[PDB]
């Protein structure tokens, strides 16, 4: 297994700001990690894939970073609309398995 | 007494095609094989130099691994002193081997009913490969009889073909993973 | 359209067996795989192992190695799932996402089948 640690656990922002999400890796992973966001009690769904290519379909803020072990999703211009938790999904080695996932409420 | 990475090598997502080998340095651990020798369906657990069972308890040192995808049919020849396509053009291992050769059967993962045209191979070289040694020139192979300086058609060859890699080839044309761990046998840092 | 359109909610005893479903529609099945999620109330996803749509042969994830079973049917297009001796610690909703067979990003999810146990 790679458990890979979110922090942090808790978030507070507000609409029209921007911030950044991190999800830290323990063994090193060719950049083969990708972002999820599931809102309250529905299907989650894709954010971007490899850490740093963008889903067709999705809005023009979501844009991470980082490549090895240390990777960082920042999101800017938030929305209120854009509240739930966000998931990192590795994939380089067997099995694959998801982080704890962080929630980005509001204040 | 820190385990060394059998994990990230063995049990991974994507191995490399052919033609350019990964190729991770391991060091300064404790090797355990007993973690490969649970682990049944090795198709050719084949060991050049030492035997598998003697294998726990020695110490080597400057140990390689190697990796990539090869044809079912193609298997044999990574061994020492084999003749072919891949050990002359993709991955050749000298005469004084002294390591193993792993293999598996990866029907159920690298198939697609649609052409899996994403692994590939060599097919022509002006001359065979040195021992452990790769070439990822992507450029075209001609004879001197008009330099058509990038361009494929009449006696101008793309060199790296792809595999078809198909659920309903067969045992023989199935793709087939290996990983080629290459001992050296100075003080030692790896053991049992 | 693309979509898994799974079975509705379900409730058994301690020792019960279940079938979830997960019928595929709308893109042609065999050119991806299909991969499963347990999501307890209050944690993380776990993937539970994938299975190739052509053939059918799973792949448990080496914690859910028992009491689970990715049977698959062809005919009609809907893969399975079936659970032994249901326990008191399974209490998650399962989901069922279209993760392919060379990239393993699951973009296409299913809706979310939810399995809780009483006496
Ligand atoms: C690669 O990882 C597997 C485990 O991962 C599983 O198999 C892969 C091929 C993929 O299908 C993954 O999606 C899947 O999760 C390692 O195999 C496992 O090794 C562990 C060693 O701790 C085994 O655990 C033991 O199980 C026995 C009972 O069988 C217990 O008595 C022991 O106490 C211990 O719990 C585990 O069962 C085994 N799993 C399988 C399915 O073989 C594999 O070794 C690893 N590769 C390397 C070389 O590191």
């Amino acid at each position: 297994d790679i458990v890979l640690t979110q922090s942090p656990a808790t978030l507070s922002v507000t609409p029209g700001d921007n911030v950044s999400l991190s999800c830290r890796a323990s063994q090193i992973i060719s950049n083969n990690l990708h972002w999820y966001q599931q809102k309250s009690h529905e299907s989650p769904r894709l954010l971007i894939k490899y850490a740093s290519q963008s889903i067709s379909g999705i809005p023009s803020r979501f844009s991470g970073s980082g490549s090895g072990t240390d990777f960082t999703l920042s999101i800017n211009s938030v929305e209120t609309e854009d509240f739930g938790m966000y998931f990192c999904q590795q994939s380089n080695t067997w099995p694959l398995t998801c982080g704890s996932g962080t929630k980005l409420e509001l204040n | 007494t820190n385990l060394c990475p059998f994990d990230e090598v063995f049990n991974a997502t994507r191995f490399a095609s052919v033609y350019a080998w990964n190729r991770k340095r391991i060091s300064n651990c404790v090797a355990d094989y007993s973690v490969l020798y649970n682990f049944a369906p090795f198709f050719a657990f084949k060991c050049y130099g030492v035997s598998p069972t003697k294998l726990n308890d020695l110490c080597f040192t400057n140990v390689y691994a190697d990796s990539f995808v090869i044809r079912g049919n193609e298997v044999s020849q990574i061994a020492p002193g084999q003749t072919g396509n891949i050990a002359d053009y993709n991955y050749k291992l000298p005469d004084d081997f002294t390591g193993c050769v792993i293999a598996w059967n990866s029907n159920k993962l690298d198939s697609k009913v649609g052409g899996n045209y994403n692994y590939r191979y060599r097919l022509f070289r002006k001359s065979n490969l040195k021992p452990f040694e790769r070439d990822i020139s992507t450029e075209i192979y001609q004879a001197g009889n008009k330099p058509c300086n990038g361009v494929a058609g009449v006696n101008c060859y793309f060199p790296l073909q792809s595999y078809g890699f198909r659920p309903t080839y067969g045992v023989g044309h199935q793709p087939y993973r290996v990983v080629v761990l290459s001992f050296e046998l100075a003080p030692a840092t790896v053991c049992g | 359209q693309i979509q898994l359109v799974q079975s509705g909610p379900e409730l058994k005893k301690p020792g019960e067996t279940v079938k979830i479903s997960c019928k595929a529609s709308g893109y042609t099945f065999t050119d991806y795989g299909l991969n499963w999620v347990k999501q307890a109330p209050g944690k993380g996803l776990k993937w539970m192992g994938w299975i190739n749509t052509y053939s059918g042969e799973p792949t448990y994830n080496d914690e859910f190695r028992g009491r689970f079973a990715f049977s698959l049917e062809t005919s009609t297009i809907t893969a399975y799932l079936k659970i032994n001796n249901l326990k008191n610690e399974d209490t998650a909703t399962y989901f069922c996402a279209r993760g392919g067979n060379w990239d393993w990003y699951f973009d296409v999810w299913g809706a979310g089948t939810t399995v809780t146990v009483s006496s």
